[PDB]
């Protein structure tokens, strides 16, 4: 998962 | 002009960008995912054109987030590059690059590219 | 390694990038074209990972230059996104996006994309 | 599957893309600007995934236009890279690179990047 | 020069690109990874400018590989956009976009961007 | 002007 | 990731 | 074009 997007 | 860019903005995936435009061309603020609350908040720094061409030209600007705060570290940085277009519906249109830290052998697939549109909601 | 980023770096076209890396992830400095003169210089700010991974990975970083100083305003901004690799031959490998402020009719051709490799040589 | 991609499509700036998907993974067709008629028509060639993952995954595809026909030559080529997403409203979402032929000294500003969304209108 | 594109080219990671350039602008051939084996090979098609400018400019070109052959299907496609430069040391300088087929939730992280330099060496 | 878009 | 395009 | 970023 990356924090840039959900 | 700085006043136009300063505010709370949101992109199509529901992330939050809060920014203050200073009169020397500086941008400072925080960036959040749609999960909301504290830790999804990361520090952003950037620069914008403080003396734009008149016309109906946009104002060019850019900022960086490195994805490390006091709760998480994704070992990656994103830069957004685009332009502020003012009006009734002010918008920031961007393209972005996400680079992850990799070993030498995987460096060729280190960078993601994409684009975001931000709509303003508050100063 | 971490603060090995602080210094003077040159890309392959002779532009010079002078940076200070802060302990908590801030990147600050100046960029100037070749030709040399003391205002081809522009201010930059950025962010880097101040605690990178302990396997042999590079340090992710990025920075922005808006192309306005006291002499010129090119009505544009460039962002570089990449990673620093330490060693006997250190370098910063990047890709960049150059956006110009345009009218709506020309918005589709507003952004150039390219790549730069900075070394200390 | 080929049938889904084959047709007439249009992007947000009003350009036309006519494409046929062949069963070996080949794409062939023509590309036009919104001015319409004959010469804005250029030849395109591309490839797509002819055996896509099931799920609601898109079908990856890509094509190239070199901007030279029998009436004009812009000394440039664009490549679009993206994915076909089927449904009631079928769409192709892309990112594109436009490279112009330059001299060595100007090679650093040879390539434009952007993104297009295509909506289908006919087979 | 024009048909100087026809041949065998190698990028900096050892991948091999074998192309035939048609007189009217078609590009056809195969691409294969390093490791060598006879199916790491994939088909490519493209287009180039068959009448470039007469000043010292490069020849614009582009091509696509969908990453499916009779052995593997990586459910993706890469496009390279660049220009060929002739001379005693010829090369093709490119940037590329790799898109994977994803679900809608992952569409934002579907595309990688990079750059390749092909030479005949 | 480029032919890609109008 | 790991993909056919390189190495 | 011609821009400050290089040369």
């Amino acid at each position: 998962s990356h924090p840039q997007n959900t | 002009a700085e006043a136009g860019i300063t505010g709370t903005w949101y992109n199509q995936l529901g992330s939050t960008f809060i920014v203050t435009a200073g009169a020397d061309g500086a941008l400072t603020g925080t960036y959040e995912s749609a999960v909301g609350n504290a830790e999804s908040r990361y520090v952003l720094t950037g620069r914008y054109d403080s003396a734009p061409a008149t016309d109906g030209s946009g104002t060019a600007l850019g900022w960086t987030v490195a994805w490390k705060n006091n709760y998480r570290n994704a070992h990656s940085a994103t830069t957004w590059s685009g332009q502020y277009v003012g009006g009734a519906e002010a918008r920031i249109n961007t393209q972005w690059l996400l680079t992850s830290g990799t070993t030498e052998a995987n460096a060729w697939k280190s960078t993601l590219v994409g684009h975001d549109t931000f709509t303003k909601v508050k100063p």
